[PDB]
């Protein structure tokens, strides 16, 4: 960027050349240059990107009881079922 | 109307517009001179993807165009001031001529080697400009139009083949121009007929005393350029004017043809050549 480098306030410095600086950029000892002779109109022209508000999904949350599917079932926790093989209520019949 | 506030209404970024800022003061063309228009009409690369893509057509296309500046590239606003004849204006250059300061300067087609991408191909459309070459390089290249437009009504084809190998390659100022490999058009055609037309009544109107000079010049003097013309009496002078008149009629007729709309006359051409005061559209 270079409308940065004309807008923005620089520090201002005490700095050395080789020769001059119309041909310090001819072997170019200052590396990605800029030059401009007259009444330049860049910096006077700008430009967005415009990123507004990521707006995030939050996402809603729900449990297996808190559905109605609960009813359908008899929901309970036995800890030691990793054990377990086949689970075989027995019914008695008259 | 004159500041036409374009808005090109396309998906650019910063580093398109980082381009147009860098290139305000350049010359776009518009078809229609309004005060708001859009990207699919400005620039003129909208009539250079037609596919029949030669000379022909867009060299009488542009003719239509109305150029304009490029002034103060904000966001996509644009302000394409379309010029008021007489007025100094800076211009910035797109062919790669140093435009030398005084001549007249014409509106040339994107120069037919390749197709530049003139900004980016913003969502398969770039704005491609048209190259502002002086009033030499544009009669040049449609001279060698016309060329190559002759020898392919006398030749074989291989032999028309070689005619625009041999010149399709224009230097002119640090520039390696290319012809279009032209396809052969009725719009050349029947201007290529009022050349040869043209020529017919150059040896009419001539009389036997311009046409004498010359070939009675070699018998005498030797001349630089007498080597080359060599490789390629009535008392009433009255008459002699006369056929004289009708015969520089011609030649501007014939000069015309193979020229192009005349546009700005290079006043100041810059230290970096990059920019010039240009006036008389």
């Amino acid at each position: 960027n270079w409308t940065a480098t004309e807008l923005l306030p620089k520090l201002d410095v005490p700095i050395d050349l080789l020769t001059h600086i119309k041909l310090s950029v001819g072997e170019e000892m200052f590396n990605n240059f800029r030059l401009y002779y007259g009444d330049d109109p860049e910096r006077y022209n700008l430009s967005f990107e415009a990123i507004f508000g990521t707006y995030c999904n939050k996402i809603e949350w729900v449990t297996f009881l808190g559905t109605a599917l609960a009813t359908a079932a008899h929901a309970i926790m036995f800890h030691d079922l990793n054990k377990m093989t086949t689970g075989k209520m027995l019914f008695y019949i008259q | 109307e004159t500041t036409v506030l374009v808005t090109f209404e396309q998906r650019l970024t910063t580093g398109d517009v980082g381009k147009l800022s860098r290139l305000i003061g350049a010359v776009i063309p518009i078809p229609y001179r309004h005060h708001l228009l859009g990207s699919s009409q400005v620039g003129l690369d909208a009539v250079v993807k037609d596919k029949t893509r030669d000379y022909s057509r867009m060299r009488a296309r542009m003719r239509e165009m109305t150029l304009t500046i490029m002034r103060r590239v904000e966001g996509n606003q644009m302000i394409l001031g379309v010029p008021t004849h007489g007025q100094c204006y800076t211009i910035r250059n797109t062919g790669p001529v140093s435009w030398e300061k005084g001549d007249v300067l014409t509106t040339l087609p994107p120069v037919f080697s390749g197709e530049v991408t003139g900004l980016v191909s913003v969502s398969d459309w770039d704005l491609v400009l048209p190259w502002i070459v002086p009033m030499a390089l544009a009669t040049e290249i449609n001279q060698r139009m016309m060329m190559l437009a002759l020898l392919s009504l006398d030749r074989s084809h291989e032999e028309v083949r070689a005619a625009t190998a041999q010149l399709r390659v224009v230097r002119y100022r640090d520039a390696t121009l290319t012809l279009p490999e032209i396809t052969i058009d009725d719009t050349v055609l029947i201007d290529m007929r009022n050349v040869c037309i043209s020529l017919s009544m150059i040896a009419n109107l001539s009389s036997e005393v311009t046409l004498a000079y010359v070939r009675k010049l070699a018998l005498e003097d030797s001349n630089m350029l007498l080597m080359k013309c060599q490789e390629i009496y009535n008392i009433t002078p009255t008459e002699e004017l006369n056929k004289l008149t009708a015969l520089f009629v011609m030649i501007r007729q014939i000069t015309d043809v193979i020229s192009e709309q005349p546009a700005f006359l290079v006043c100041d051409v810059s230290p970096d050549d990059k920019s010039a005061l240009c006036i008389y559209k």
